[PDB]
C-alpha cells in the first residue's frame, strides 16, 4: 500500500509574511519517508486510486532575537489543499489554526496545528501544504510536516 | 557473543555496524551484516543495528540557536543559544538570561549556553543596575575628576564627588 | 469496510451560547461521504462491529459586524460522544479545546480544534459531536467535520 | 494487528512544573486496550515490525483553588518520544504545544494539544510521552491520552 | 420476549447481565449469556448487554470537583463543585458562584453544587458589598453602642450613631 | 485525439463531460462516458472527467462575506466582503478597510470588495479626521453663515468664520 511522510525541507522555507504554498519538503531523510507516491516541490502526487487518510501538524515559532512581529493582526493557518494536473484551479481539503497576540514581553512564542481527514483520492490527484506565515515555521522535522496513507480501494 | 562491535540473531553471531554506517539488511544464513553509509545530513554514532540513520538537529536561528560544530556522519551536530539566552531543557527553548539586581553582578567570564551566575559586590564595588552581562563596577576614583570623596560609596551606588 | 466523513450542515447549525449535540451533517456532498453507516440527526450508527479510528475537525470564527461575545468568558470546546439505542446515558470518547480570550480590538477570530483515536466500536452504538458555542461554528466543509473508518476487525 | 490506545493513570501522575516523561497508563479499562504491545512504565514497547500511525492527545487545565500559575512564562507541549533498548539516547517523533497566557481572572483555564503521524516501527522500540507541565494535566480519560495501531507490514 | 432483564439475539431469549456485571460473551446456541464481574474502579447501573464495564468519572480537584460518593460496582460515581462553584453544563467546569450587589444577599441555606440565589434585604437590614456568600445583615443597634439612632439605614446602608 | 471536450483512456478517444455534470463512470471498451448532472449545490464550471461535483463555497456572514451571485450547476458562487471590508488572500477573510488620515481622504466611488484608496485633500478641501470612508469636505463658506472669513484652512482644517 502506499504513503508518505513529508517533513520540511529546513534549508528552503520562504521568507514574508504573506500566505504560500510549501514547496521544498524530505521525503527520505530521517522520519521522512514515502512509497509508491510521487512528490514534486511540495506537491504530493497520488499514483493509486483508493481512500487515504491525510494528516499534517504544522509548527509556529518566534524568539525575540528575530525582531519584532509587526500589523498585531497574527493568524496562523494551515490549508491541505487538493489540486489536479487536468483542472487549474485547486481546493481545500482541511483548514485548522488560530489567531494569536504575541506582542507579549516573553522571550519565545510557540503554536502547533494539527489536521487529519479521510479523503477519497485518484491518480493524477495532488495534495499541497500552504501556510499563512512561512517566516515563522519551525524547521524541526517533528515539528512542522504532512502526510497521507492509504487505508481501502475505492472500488 | 561478544557485546560490544557485535549482536546475536537467528542463533549465529552477527558484526554490528560502525558509526557512520547503518544496518541496510541483517545477516542471512549465507552472509553476515550489510552495512551502508550514512546519507546526506545524516549520522550514526555508536556500533549499531539501526534500519536507518539519525538526521542532524537544525540549530534554528529562529530559536536563537547556533552550531558550535556541525557533526560529521559519526557526530551529533551541538547547538547552542546565542548570547544573552541559555537553554532551558523544560521549554526546549532558550530562555532570556537572568538579570543581576543592583548590589549584585554578573561572574565573568560569562558562559556560553549557560544562565547568569549573580554574586555580591565586593568591598569597593558597586552595582546600581538590573543587568545580565554587567558585573560590578568599581566605585570612581574622585582624584581623577579633581574632587575630593565627600561621602563613600555602597554596593548599590557610587560615591559622590565634591569640588571643596 | 465502512467508513464516513461527515461535514457540517451549513445552512442548520443551531444559534445560541449553550452546549448542543450537532444534529445535522452532510454526508453525500463535496468531501462529505458515508459508506456501510447510517446516519440520524448527528448520531453516526455503526453498523458493523470493528476497531474504527475517530476524528473530528472544529473551527470556531467571529467576525466585528456579527457584534460581540459577552461574559468575557468563553471556553471553545469539542466532545465525540458514543451514545447508545440500548442505554439512555451518553460517554464521552475524546475532548479538546482552549480558553480564548476574543475581547482583543481585532476585525476577525479564529480558532480550530482537532481530536483523534483509537476504539473498539459495536453495531448499534452512535457517534455524536457536541460543541460548546454553536453560533461560533465555521460553516465551511474543510474547517468543521467529524469522521470514522475501521481499521481491524474485532474477532 | 497488533494497536494500543493508553489513557492517563489518574493517580499516578506527576507533580511539579519541570517536564517529565509520563510513566504510568491504563492499559484494559475503560477506553484503554492494548493489543499485541507492551507497555513498562510509560513506555509502549513494540513487538511486531510494521508502519503504524502514532497519535496524542493532551489536555492541560487550572482551577483557581488550585493557586496561581507563577513566572508568567507558560509553555504547554507535549513530545512524543521513540527510545530503544539498545541505544541509550531518545529521539522526538512528534511535537506539538503552545506559549500561553493563564494570569487573567477567569477562574478556569484549560488548553489541548493534538499530535498525529505515521510511522516505520521496530520490534524493540519504545514510545513514549513527555508533557511539560505535568500538574496542569486532565486526569480525564477522553482528556490524557496516547496510541498506536499497525496500518501495513514493512516486507 | 421479556423486555426487561431478557433480550433476544439468533432467535432464542437470553438473559441479560445484573448490574455490577458485564457480558463477557453473548448467547450461543448451547449455552446463555456468560456475565463476568465489573473490574476494579469499573461499573454498570442497569441491566445490560456491554462488552465492557463503564469508568468512574474522575473527581479532579484541579477542576474543582469532590466526590460525595464514590460509587459502586452497580453505582456512578457522584462529583460535586467546591465550596463557592457551581457545575456548568455548557463548560463542564466549576463556575464561580454569581455575586450578590449592595442591596442583595445571598439566600441560605447555601446550596452544595448549586450557584448563589439573591435576595432583596428586607427592611431593617442590608448589603453594602458583591458577595456570594455573604447575607443581608442587620442593621446596627445603636442602644448596644450606648449611642442613639441619628439617621436610618436603608438596603445598601447601615444606620448611623451618634453620642448625642 | 482533440485537447478539448475529449480526453484518452485505455487507447480509444473518449469524450469529456459537460459544464453541469460529472464523469459517473469513464469510458469501457463497450460504451462511451456516463455523464449524470450535478447534485443540488453543486457545480462544475468546465469539460470535466470528475468523479464528482465541486460543492458551492458557503458565503458566511458570520465572517462578513456576501454573494453577489449565487452561481449555478456550472458556475461558482461569488462572494464578497460587506460594506467597510475588503477580502485579504493572505487570511483568507474580511479585513478592516485602510482608514485616511487628515489630509487625506478616501477616494470615491467606494469599491465593493476592495481595500479604501487614500488621496491628498486638493485646494480648497480638507480632512480633519480618521476615516475610511469619508473623502476630503470642502472648506465651509463664511458667507453662509453671515460671516467672513477670518483665517484660511488647510489641507487638515477648515477655515475659521468671523462675525465682524
Ligand atoms: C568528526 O569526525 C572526526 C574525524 O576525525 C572526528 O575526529 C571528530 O571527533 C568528529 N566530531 C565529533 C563531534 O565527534
Ligand atoms: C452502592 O451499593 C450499595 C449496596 O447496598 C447500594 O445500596 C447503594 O445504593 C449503591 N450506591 C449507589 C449510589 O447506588
Ligand atoms: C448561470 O447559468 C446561466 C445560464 O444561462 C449562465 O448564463 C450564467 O453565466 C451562469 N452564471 C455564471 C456566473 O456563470
Ligand atoms: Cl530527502
Ligand atoms: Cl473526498
Ligand atoms: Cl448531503
Ligand atoms: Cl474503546
Ligand atoms: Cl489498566
Ligand atoms: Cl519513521
Ligand atoms: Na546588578
Ligand atoms: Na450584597
Ligand atoms: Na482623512
Amino acid at each position: 500500500q502506499p504513503f508518505a511522510h513529508l517533513t520540511i525541507n529546513a534549508a528552503s522555507i520562504p521568507s514574508g509574511s504573506h500566505k504560500v504554498t510549501l514547496s521544498s519538503w524530505y521525503h527520505d531523510r530521517g522520519w521522512a519517508k514515502i512509497s509508491n507516491m510521487t512528490l514534486s516541490n511540495g506537491k504530493l502526487r497520488v499514483n493509486q486510486d483508493g481512500f487515504y487518510y491525510l494528516y499534517a501538524n504544522i509548527c509556529f515559532r518566534h524568539h525575540e532575537t528575530s525582531g519584532s512581529v509587526p500589523t498585531d493582526y497574527l493568524q496562523l493557518m494551515v490549508y491541505v489543499v487538493k489540486t489536479s494536473i487536468k483542472i487549474p484551479s485547486s481546493h481545500n481539503l482541511m483548514k485548522g489554526g488560530s489567531t494569536k497576540n504575541w506582542s507579549g514581553n516573553s522571550e519565545f512564542h510557540f503554536y502547533s496545528i494539527n489536521v487529519g481527514g479521510f479523503f477519497k483520492l485518484r491518480a493524477g490527484e495532488e495534495i499541497s501544504i500552504q501556510v499563512s506565515n512561512p517566516s515563522l515555521l519551525d524547521p524541526d522535522q517533528d515539528a512542522t510536516y504532512f502526510g497521507a496513507f492509504k487505508v481501502q480501494d475505492i472500488d | 557473543c561478544t557485546q560490544e562491535r557485535h549482536y546475536e540473531h537467528l542463533g549465529r553471531c552477527c558484526s554490528r555496524c560502525e558509526p557512520g554506517k547503518y544496518l541496510s539488511s541483517k545477516c542471512t544464513p549465507t552472509s553476515d551484516s550489510v552495512c551502508l553509509p550514512c546519507g546526506p545530513d545524516e549520522y550514526l554514532d555508536t556500533w549499531n543495528e539501526e534500519d536507518k540513520c539519525l538526521l542532524h538537529k537544525v540549530c534554528d536561528a529562529g530559536k536563537a540557536l547556533v552550531a558550535v560544530d556541525p557533526g560529521n556522519h559519526t557526530a551529533p551536530r551541538r547547538c547552542a543559544c546565542t548570547a544573552g539566552y541559555h537553554w532551558n531543557s523544560d521549554c526546549e527553548c532558550c530562555r532570556r538570561n537572568t538579570e543581576c539586581a543592583p548590589g549584585f553582578g554578573a561572574q565573568h567570564p560569562l558562559q556560553l549556553n549557560k544562565d547568569t551566575v549573580c554574586t555580591p559586590c565586593l568591598l569597593g564595588f558597586f552595582s546600581d543596575v538590573f543587568s545580565s552581562t554587567d558585573k560590578c563596577k568599581p566605585w570612581t576614583n574622585c582624584t581623577l575628576l579633581g574632587k575630593l570623596e565627600a561621602h563613600q560609596g555602597t554596593t548599590e551606588s557610587d560615591v559622590v564627588c565634591s569640588s571643596s
